[PDB]
């Protein structure tokens, strides 16, 4: 009876939208929240009759190591998505843009500079601040490709590790940064935004050097009896009115053409971010990274 | 004992929610003849909505809202979102539709169980929404898990609507 | 004293904007209206001492004949400009961008369709096309590109010329297609969304084998004694806070990076749209064109 | 004359916008003390506002708009966009700021010279955007361009803001 769905958001983002699809198909959805790589892992060694229907959120394109779990399907909306951003992989579908992003504690900074991963390097900012695990969550690695990115040289990712602390939450950053715990920390533009909106003095920037775009996938996880509604669920979520709802009660950016983005506060639409182009864009997949910078 | 208690709940809120309809029904031929732009008839409509209020023993807010009018009974102005949105209308008011909300704040039955007994109350849907709690640590919007439920309870469904009154002990 | 305008524009678009500078800066603007070249030529006869000072409107970077009449100038904001489209011509400081779209009457396409420039030909919709002289206005020559564009044939250009009436104005196009006068006819953005907003039964069709944009121009008139608050006005006109207002109160399309779009009813947004690539894009200069095709 | 005519206009009209400031300043210290909320202050507004509306020869109409309440002697609902806009006030209200328009439909010297003369009135502020018209050729928000036109006309700025009273013929 219960469609289980797998995701590294926070609850404050998709149990409002999951809840509509409930009410509108008459399916209860259970979530299972975790760091990224924690939920692929844990799906790994579940057995295939205890297995959830559906992987939603993270950067499933390029970090999933086991693509047997999983099984191919692409919505037939795919193509009214943007073109630079269509999955080229048969077990995810695009869901989501989200930037990821330095948020910096604006009663702290004082005078400080922060507009990028280099000014993070600045002596007087050395134990304060704070990012997530690489290896188990999608915010730590993305930024360490960012951090690599920069001048392709390991040492720059290993001068800010051995500069700042690591936590083991990606949502343990931004709330110890909105706290006053530390001036600034690697974290990405929704969770960053929730709390600003809380009143927090949380300062969101985007790195100069080359601010890394998450891709957030959707994928079928491989079990033994797939929820019949699963494949509703993922036509659902990229729809144009769910889409349109992401944007405007949320602040997202959409993934598809035909929505349009919306005009928020300190939030930067995405023409006006200083992306890395697919260009300087590393390319050794994930474990090999990951093994790199260790 | 809790099964008691969730059986004279269950009843209250059905003679409780019996008698909304009831005058709901009674002024669709009333309340089509009243200007709420008149002070007059506002008062008409207050005078009738508080006698409901108080033809019954649970505790009872209504909203009335519409065109440039807001009307409640809610005067220290709680927060609504800890109220248990219990029914919702469209009524025709001659000069244009007017939505009226009923919430229940609490009951006289479950405020004594709680103070006496510690047994407290959930409301939810058959997504097992939280739509009421008097526990504080549950709150309405989010969703209740019988996985990490661990009391003793007994529940029954409303009449009214598809929602399950939870009576439990911690 | 009184700082003088010249603007294919309609009064509805620019004239509330300008009161708006008007009372900010203390200025008199007038207006002088009327179609694109029609406008050009008339100021290349007018006196130096009897010159207006602004001209806004028109795809100003690529059909001035005349560029002796200007003063080169372009606004410290172009740093905020899309990069595609900022003017390569330093007259001209880019303002807006206008897709060019065919306007169909609803209550008399019935089953006919017209989804482009070919569908135009269909025999059943000679005599009743309409489009406006490409001689004298910006919108019947940059449909005339596009036509050119499709398959780069004069022929098609002459096949529709002989398929349809032209008019002597832009705006009277739109008029007529949307009380029943045509069937479709050619018109612009921004003045299709105009009648449809007045209840008129008018269908935005975006041609798919190509979508000509416009990138609307501002630039400083050549005269004897310009007013001194005419830069002001191109630094105003380029703001980001017009651009938001032009956004959110007319549906405009935005030249800024920090400006995100509005949301649909009728108007795609730009991705959204099937533009004429750069590549698709003919060479040939403005009266070169027209002397090819007449 | 039609120079008497405007005298006698701006005169009324000065007189009018002195009344209003007049009220205003009376009755902040009654407003701070009263809650439109509650019926028998919003009468007190009414009585108010309608006493000063009276004293006075031109047809005025009020808005007062706030939070969930909108008080008006308009009561056939005449556009707003056709008349003009004499005032504009913030008035504290102890519940909360409340916003009073006061609009000019008509004077019924303007209406008796249309009607006997043919004489028509513009009001214009001083970038030449049209503020009021009895004259269906012209129309407010828009610019009034004289050399367009070729009319008898005397002029007058009025006192209470930066606009010109013109009464004109042809
Ligand atoms: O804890 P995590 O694994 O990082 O989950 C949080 C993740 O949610 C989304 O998918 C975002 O695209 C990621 O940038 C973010 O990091
Ligand atoms: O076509 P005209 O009579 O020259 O009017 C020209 C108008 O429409 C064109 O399509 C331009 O995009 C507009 O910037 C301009 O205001």
């Amino acid at each position: 009876n219960v469609l289980t769905v797998y995701s590294p958001y926070q609850s404050n983002l998709i149990r409002p939208i999951l809840n509509e699809f409930e009410k509108q198909e008459h399916v209860k959805i259970e979530i299972k929240h975790g760091s990224t790589q924690v939920l692929l892992s844990n799906l790994h060694n579940e057995d295939f009759s205890e297995r959830g229907d559906v992987f939603m959120g993270g950067v499933l394109s390029e970090t999933i190591d086991h693509p047997e779990d999983f099984v191919p399907y692409q919505d037939t909306s795919v193509t009214q998505q943007l073109e630079d951003y269509r999955s080229n992989n048969k077990y995810v579908t695009s869901f989501l843009l989200m930037p990821t992003v330095i948020v910096v504690n604006s009663d702290l900074q004082g005078d400080i500079k922060i507009r990028g991963y280099q000014d993070l390097l600045q002596p007087i900012l050395k134990g304060k601040i704070a990012y997530s695990n690489p290896n188990t969550t999608t915010t730590g690695y993305q930024h360490m490709r960012a951090i690599y990115s920069m001048h392709h040289r390991v040492s720059d990712v290993h001068q800010f590790q051995n500069h700042a602390m690591q936590l083991s939450k990606t949502s343990k950053v931004i709330e110890d940064v909105a706290k006053g715990k530390y001036y600034a920390g690697l974290s990405y533009e929704q969770d960053a935004r929730t709390w600003k909106n809380k009143g927090y003095p949380v300062s969101i920037v985007y790195p100069i050097e080359g601010t890394m775009l998450n891709v957030d996938g959707i994928a079928l996880v491989k079990n033994a009896h797939p929820h019949p509604k699963r494949k509703k669920l993922v036509q659902y979520l990229t729809s144009r009115s769910v889409q349109q709802r992401l944007v405007a009660e949320f602040d997202a950016k959409s993934i598809r053409k035909d929505v349009s983005e919306q005009s928020d506060q300190s939030i930067e639409n995405l023409k006006n971010i200083p992306l890395i182009p697919k260009s300087k864009l590393p390319d050794i997949p994930h474990h090999k990274f990951l093994e790199m910078i260790q | 004992t809790i099964h008691q208690h969730v059986d004279e709940s269950q009843s209250s809120l059905h003679h409780t929610e019996k008698q909304i309809q009831t005058f709901i029904t009674q002024h669709n031929n009333s309340f089509q003849e009243l200007d709420l732009t008149n002070h007059h008839d506002v008062t008409a409509t207050k005078r009738e909505l508080l006698k409901l209020i108080h033809q019954q023993p649970a505790t009872l807010y209504y909203e009335l809202s519409g065109p440039n009018q807001f009307i409640t009974n809610n005067y220290e102005h709680l927060n609504t979102k800890n109220m248990y949105l219990f029914s919702t209308h469209q009524l025709k008011f001659k000069n244009s539709t007017y939505m009226l909300k009923i919430y229940m704040a609490n009951t006289p039955r479950l405020s004594e169980i709680k103070k006496d007994n510690r047994q407290f109350a959930l409301i939810v849907d058959q997504y097992d929404n939280i739509l009421y709690a008097n526990d504080d640590r549950f709150t309405i919007g989010e969703k209740y898990r019988p996985q990490q439920f661990g009391f003793m309870n007994e529940s029954v469904k409303l009449n009214h609507a598809d929602h399950r009154l939870i009576i439990y002990k911690d």
